[PDB]
C-alpha cells in the first residue's frame, strides 16, 4: 500500500529536480552575483578614495 | 608688511578633508588584509566535511544532498515499519 505513496514521493522529487532545482540554481546565482558585485564595488570605492 | 604664516601651517588639513577618515580606516584594513582568505570551509575530512565538499560547496546548489538526505529519512522509518509490524 505504502509503496504507492513512496512512488508518489519519488515522482514528487522528480518534478522538483526537473523544474525547480535549475530555477533555484539561477535564483541563488542571481543573488550571489548581486552581493558579490556590491562587495567588489565597495572595494573599488575605497581605492578611489586613496587616490583622492 | 611681512607675509603672514597661514600657508605653512598644515595639521588641520590632516583631518580637514573627509578621505583622512577613510585613510585611517584602510591603512589598517588594507595592511591587515591577507593575499587570499584564511580558508573557505568546504572539507576537513571528518567524513561529513566530505559530505559538505561534495554537496554543500559554495557553487553547489545541486539538489543531490537534499535527495540523499530525504532518502535517509525514508530508510529510517521504513525499517521502523518492520520494527512495529
Amino acid at each position: 500500500d505504502e509503496s504507492i505513496l513512496l512512488l508518489t514521493f519519488l515522482g514528487f522529487t522528480g518534478l522538483v529536480a526537473k523544474y525547480l532545482a535549475p530555477a533555484y540554481k539561477d535564483f541563488a546565482d542571481a543573488r550571489m552575483k548581486k552581493v558579490s558585485d556590491v562587495l567588489n564595488a565597495s572595494r573599488n570605492k575605497h581605492v578611489e578614495a586613496v587616490k583622492d | 608688511v611681512s607675509t603672514l604664516i597661514p600657508p605653512k601651517v598644515v595639521s588641520s588639513k590632516n583631518i580637514g578633508s573627509a578621505p583622512n577618515a577613510k585613510r585611517i580606516a584602510n591603512v589598517v584594513h588594507f595592511y591587515k588584509s591577507l593575499p587570499q582568505g584564511p580558508a573557505p570551509a568546504i572539507k576537513a575530512n571528518t567524513r561529513l566535511a566530505r559530505y559538505k565538499a561534495k554537496y554543500f560547496d559554495g557553487d553547489n546548489a545541486s539538489g543531490k544532498p537534499l535527495w540523499h538526505f530525504a532518502l535517509g529519512i525514508i530508510a529510517f522509518g521504513y525499517s521502523m515499519e518492520y520494527y512495529f509490524h
